[PDB]
């Protein structure tokens, strides 16, 4: 009956400067996602003389795209208190958040699969139908976050909420979406970038042993082995990092179902979300590296 | 005491040669030719694009009925191209990758390939098998062949990288004549329209007429700085086009024996690859190391028109015979149908 | 596609076939390492071809990796002209002779040929065209070295060299002064190797240098490097 | 440059039958090929068609579903199945060599023949016999449906001739030029709808039954055939 | 041995060289000049004539 918001804050502690430094960090997120996100598409578009992954790179560059054009409808709402907006908004801005997010994460996993494998079985000396299949699973799977959102008042207030008629699947569907979303994404990338690095430091072995490296020459192989391990490092964790919270608040919240109690703070998820709207920038960035 | 002699008696007759040339100009080129109209600009668009190369295009050459192609790629390929429909008519494997050079017939039967295997390889293109086979591979350079071209019939001149051109004999298939005098590798060879006469530029900045039926150089020009890469005729027969490594082009003349023009910018530092006139010898195309072509106009100086459509090394140029479409080779694999 | 001929669709069809054929022979040419040769007068290129008219192609295999190594040592002709067409191998084979700090130019008695050498390896690695190929440096005949070392200084041929005359240590003075040519020391890499008249590991080293270029050029591309 | 064929033979209607033909003399991966059925009446008729890549095959709008056509490029051999096999199905069969680029010879080659016996635009002649005069020159007409004249120029009528006892060998392709192996004596004309061919110096050779036949598209249409003796 | 047989053949070469009679720049000029004005309307690329007789449009 509680019904928890979602995007709504009572405003009882500040008069109104908590809205400014929300919007400000908001509109600057926007911007530089915004400016960053496209110079990077252009640019990645401009070296389209030969191949190397050029393709899975621009899904992501787009989905970020969605995710920072999806933002400024979040960003009006934090200045109403209510649900001000037509009660058609609310299935369509969560959908395509969801959508956006799923398959971000699901193009960083097939990046990573991409370039092991590239590696693995030497390129020099399937895509379409993989980009349409991640687009496809996504919006099949985030499909229960657009029906199932009704607006309803709750004191009045309408506070565009989630509900679920069928209440066995409300722990089965998130189940099911965070372990495969963000379980199988990660491992991937983790066993990928692994394999990367296990093929570098076993060729490297193999030379060593057969005196291929003199010395003042073995001192600048191991100023790019570090490198090497230092941004295959920094891939693995920055997913760990920025897609871990939105994912443990989805937890939180249904285990709010059981709970009765307040885990979850009034603004704790605006926050959250506010976080993850920065993996849209940040991305533009690990993934054109030495550019 | 007479090799010193006879160094000063070749250094005085080259002076009497350098004093005849300046006593037969009167004008140059660039002051009877100084009040007709201008050409204007010259815009081309791409046509058609010619893909199916998979690697640098080293070679080309239009057929004549102005329609077919050939091209000669470092992937071990020749192909035959309609230009009309952007068809492939035929796809001849080379028996080396190292292709440099490639000819079609001026009937239509034949095409030649030479490159760093020392032989130029002639394949027929109309056999009662339906395939295309070699027909003779002619072998006794001993530098890389930089040029072929067939005659009038069943006879092909290539000039190669050991200083020396040989008229060939296909039928036989030994060389009916030497031609030796050059000091440097030879680049680039030109056929007169007649196809009495012929001209061949090499590496020693120079370049030299000789006579197919006598065998021996009848005139030798220089003027130029470094390697000279592009040679071509004038329509009627009478003059030069010569590309060189120095950014350079410079229009010699049979007759006058004498340099005329010099096509060059100042904003051009990279060297010439091809070089081609229009039917007419109004508009000089010369293909350059920048990424692009330049279309100079002739009997003056300025630039006339650019055709950048490419992204790399522009290697080879083309002008049907009718006229009408100017085909661009580059080391991106593709031909540009500019017209 | 719909006012075309009878004869024109089956033109077009041809057209379609042979693109065919030129992609399935272009898939199967990428699959193939191409190693331009180099090497010097009796630097040894002959032995070690042996061990593992114009250009020379030769085929060999080792471990489902097919090799093809051009060599360009009996065309004497201007290599401005020509270099260029092996700008995209994957990797180099330099050969040197160890045993030439004695010997000297037939055509000219002096800077006893390896300063030779040294002039065709510094005009190679600096050229514009191989500006991202990597060498695989092959010092030859380095038994008989040993012995020559023994009886004539070093110094015969470097000046400047200070160091006893043992084979251990004059061995890598000659590797780092062949090593020290290199300008771009980011961008390519020299993989050095002693080599004998008898020795049966230079194809396997060839084989891990080249893997490792080939792994280097992926990362390279992926933009992980 | 050989085509071999065999299958024929007398066979119940109702049953079927199976021909095979073996080419021996060229690169046969690379030739489209034909049928060419003719039945003792002197009426040549096409019968099928399959390309060079072993697609887009076509058939004739009468026999369609009943016969099957496939080549086999290892063994270089072409089959015909045939099932149901009607009583105005008995003819002599040719298998017919083809090749389709920029200015090839389609119908170049023509096969031996095959005896079998059971137990849309129009091509029209003018005449079915002319007398002959070696003197004089010789001149045949024949007329068309509508123009053969395409929009890229091409002008898709084809001449043949068929001696007693023999096969049919190719003149005149496209109706302005000449095949290989042929006398420079014939030559072709016409405009649109109506072409003829003229023979200069009629010879003991030149005599037989003279067929046009239209490529402009499928299903493709001979003529009557002008009897020269 | 065989260098002075090719300066021989050098100045032999040189000496038919200087017996090739030459007529004056302006003769040439001018012969270029009517060539290329007889030939001015029967050039595509010099002058771009309408897309009736353009076969690649
Ligand atoms: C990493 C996961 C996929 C990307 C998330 C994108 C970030 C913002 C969208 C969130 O999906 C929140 C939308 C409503 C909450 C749904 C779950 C509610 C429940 O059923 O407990």
């Amino acid at each position: 009956r509680t019904r928890f918001p979602f995007f709504s804050d009572v405003k009882g502690d500040h008069r109104l400067v908590l809205a400014a430094v929300e919007t400000t960090v908001l509109v600057l997120i926007f911007a530089v996602s915004l400016l960053g996100n496209v110079c990077a598409l252009v640019l990645v578009a401009r070296r389209r003389r030969r191949g190397a992954t050029a393709c899975l790179v621009l899904n992501l560059f787009c989905a970020d795209l969605l995710f920072i054009s999806a933002i400024p409808l979040v960003l009006a709402v934090r200045w109403t208190e209510a649900w001000l907006l037509g009660p058609v908004a609310c299935h369509l801005l969560f959908y395509v958040m969801t959508l956006s997010g799923s398959v971000t994460i699901l193009t960083l996993a097939a990046v990573s699969l991409e370039r092991m494998v590239c590696i693995v079985h030497l390129q020099r000396g399937a895509r379409a139908v993989l980009l349409a299949l991640i687009w496809g699973y996504s919006a099949v799977a985030a499909l229960p976050l657009c029906v199932f959102f009704r607006v309803v008042p709750q004191r009045e207030i309408s506070i565009c909420t989630l509900i679920w008629p069928t209440i066995p699947g409300e722990i089965s569907w998130d189940v099911s979406f965070v372990t495969l979303n963000f379980l199988v994404p990660g491992l991937v990338i983790v066993i990928s970038y692994s394999k990367i690095l296990q093929i570098t430091k076993a060729s490297r072995k193999r030379l060593t042993v057969s005196l291929a490296y003199s010395e003042s020459h073995q001192i600048r192989v191991s100023q790019q082995d570090f490198r090497l391990f230092r941004t295959l490092f920094l891939l693995m964790v920055s997913f760990f990092i920025m897609w871990s919270p939105i994912i443990i608040t989805i937890l939180l919240i249904l285990i709010q179902n059981f709970k009765q109690d307040l885990v979850i703070w009034p603004s704790l998820f605006f926050w959250v979300v506010a976080f993850t709207f920065a993996n849209s920038a940040l991305n533009p960035i690990l993934y054109n590296m030495t550019l | 005491s007479e090799l010193d002699q006879l160094r000063q008696e070749a250094e005085q007759l080259k002076n009497q040669i350098r004093d005849a040339r300046k006593a037969c100009a009167d004008a140059t080129l660039s002051q009877i030719t100084n009040n007709i109209d201008p050409v204007g600009r010259i815009q081309m668009r791409t046509r058609r694009t010619l893909r199916g190369h998979l690697a640098k295009i080293y070679a080309m050459h239009w057929g004549t009925d102005s329609r077919l192609l050939v091209s000669a790629s470092q992937d071990g390929k020749l192909i035959i191209w309609d230009s009309y429909t952007t068809n492939k008519v035929h796809a001849i494997p080379l028996r080396s990758s190292w292709v440099m050079t490639c000819a079609y017939a001026p009937s239509g039967n034949y095409v030649a390939c030479g490159g760093l295997d020392n032989i130029c390889s002639i394949y027929n293109l109309k056999t009662r098998e339906g395939n295309v086979r070699v027909s003779r591979e002619l072998a006794g350079h001993t530098g890389y062949l930089s040029c072929c071209r067939f005659l009038d019939d069943n006879q092909i001149v290539t000039s190669s990288g050991d200083t020396t051109c040989a008229l060939w004999d296909i039928e036989t298939g030994q060389q009916t004549t030497t031609f030796t005098g050059h000091t440097g590798d030879v680049m680039s060879l030109s056929l007169a329209p007649d196809t009495r006469l012929f001209v061949s530029g090499a590496c020693d900045a120079s370049a030299k007429l000789w006579d197919v039926r006598e065998g021996m150089c009848r005139q030798t020009f220089t003027g130029h700085e470094s390697d000279i890469n592009a040679i071509c005729f004038f329509p009627n027969g009478n003059a030069f086009a010569t590309g060189s490594d120095d950014a350079t082009c410079r229009l010699f003349d049979l007759r006058a024996d004498q340099e005329l023009m010099t096509y060059s910018h100042d904003n051009i530092i990279c060297g010439i690859t091809s070089v081609s006139f229009s039917k007419s010898g109004r508009l000089l195309l010369a293909g350059y190391d920048d990424f692009n072509c330049n279309v100079w106009d002739a009997l003056k100086a300025d630039r006339a028109g650019v055709l950048a459509g490419h992204d790399n090394r522009v290697s080879c140029l083309g002008v049907t015979d009718d006229g009408m479409a100017v085909a661009t080779g580059s080391w991106d694999s593709f031909l540009k149908i500019w017209n | 596609g719909c006012t075309l001929s009878a004869e024109d669709k089956a033109a077009v069809e041809r057209s379609k076939m042979i693109d065919r054929n030129l992609r399935e022979d272009g898939e199967k040419a990428a699959r193939e390492v191409k190693l331009l040769l180099l090497g010097a007068g009796e630097s040894g290129k002959s032995t070690i071809v042996k061990q593992m008219t114009g250009i020379v192609e030769t085929h060999f295999t080792f471990k489902d990796l097919h090799f093809k190594m051009f060599d360009v040592g009996g065309q004497r002709s201007e290599r401005k002209k020509w270099i260029h067409c092996f700008e995209g191998v994957t990797a180099i084979i330099f050969c040197v002779a160890l045993s030439d700090y004695d010997l000297v130019l037939a055509e000219d008695e002096e800077m006893n040929r390896m300063h030779e050498s040294m002039k065709l390896f510094d005009s190679i690695c600096n050229n514009k065209w191989f500006t991202d190929t990597s060498i695989i440096l092959f010092l030859n005949k380095k038994d008989l070295f040993e012995e020559k070392i023994k009886k004539s200084p070093l110094t015969i041929c470097y000046p400047e060299y200070a160091g006893s005359n043992t084979y251990e240590e004059a061995a890598a003075y000659i590797q780092c002064q062949f090593e020290d040519l290199n300008k771009r020391k980011d961008t390519k890499e020299i993989y050095t190797h002693f080599t004998c008249a008898t020795d049966t590991k230079n194809v396997q080293f060839v084989f891990d240098a080249v893997t490792d270029v080939i792994i280097k050029n992926n990362l390279k591309d992926c933009g992980l490097f | 440059v050989q085509l071999v064929e065999s299958g024929g033979g007398l066979v119940q209607p109702g049953g079927s039958r199976k021909l095979s033909c073996s080419a021996s003399g060229f690169a046969f991966s690379s030739f489209g090929m034909h049928w060419v059925r003719q039945a003792p009446e002197k009426g040549l008729e096409w019968v099928a068609y399959i390309s060079s890549g072993s697609g887009t095959i076509y058939y004739a709008d009468t026999v369609k579903g009943r016969f099957t056509i496939s080549r086999d490029d290892p063994k270089n051999t072409l089959f015909l199945q045939m099932t149901s096999l009607r009583s105005e199905d008995t003819a002599m069969y040719y298998c017919v060599r083809s090749i389709y680029y920029y200015g090839s010879s389609p119908f170049d080659f023509w096969g031996q023949g095959t005896t079998l016996t059971v137990s849309d635009i129009v091509m029209t002649q003018a005449t079915s016999s002319v007398p002959v005069t070696p003197g004089e020159s010789v001149s045949i007409s024949c007329r068309s449906s509508k123009s053969l004249l395409h929009s890229n120029g091409n002008t898709y009528l084809y001449w043949f001739l068929q001696r007693p006892g023999q096969s049919p060998q190719l003149l005149i392709y496209r109706m302005s030029n000449l095949a290989s192996g042929v006398p420079d004596r014939f030559s072709g004309s016409g405009s649109g709808t109506a072409f003829t061919l003229t023979i200069s110096r009629l010879e003991a050779e030149d005599v037989g039954v003279y067929y046009c036949m239209q490529h402009l598209e499928y299903p493709l249409t001979f003529g009557a055939g002008t009897k020269l003796e | 041995t065989a260098s002075i047989a090719q300066a021989r053949k050098l100045v032999e070469q040189l000496k038919m060289e200087a017996n090739i009679d030459r007529i004056k720049v302006s003769k040439a000029a001018a012969d270029l000049m009517a060539y290329c004005e007889a030939h001015a309307k029967e050039d595509p690329l010099l002058t771009p004539v309408p897309a009736s007789e353009n076969p690649f449009r």
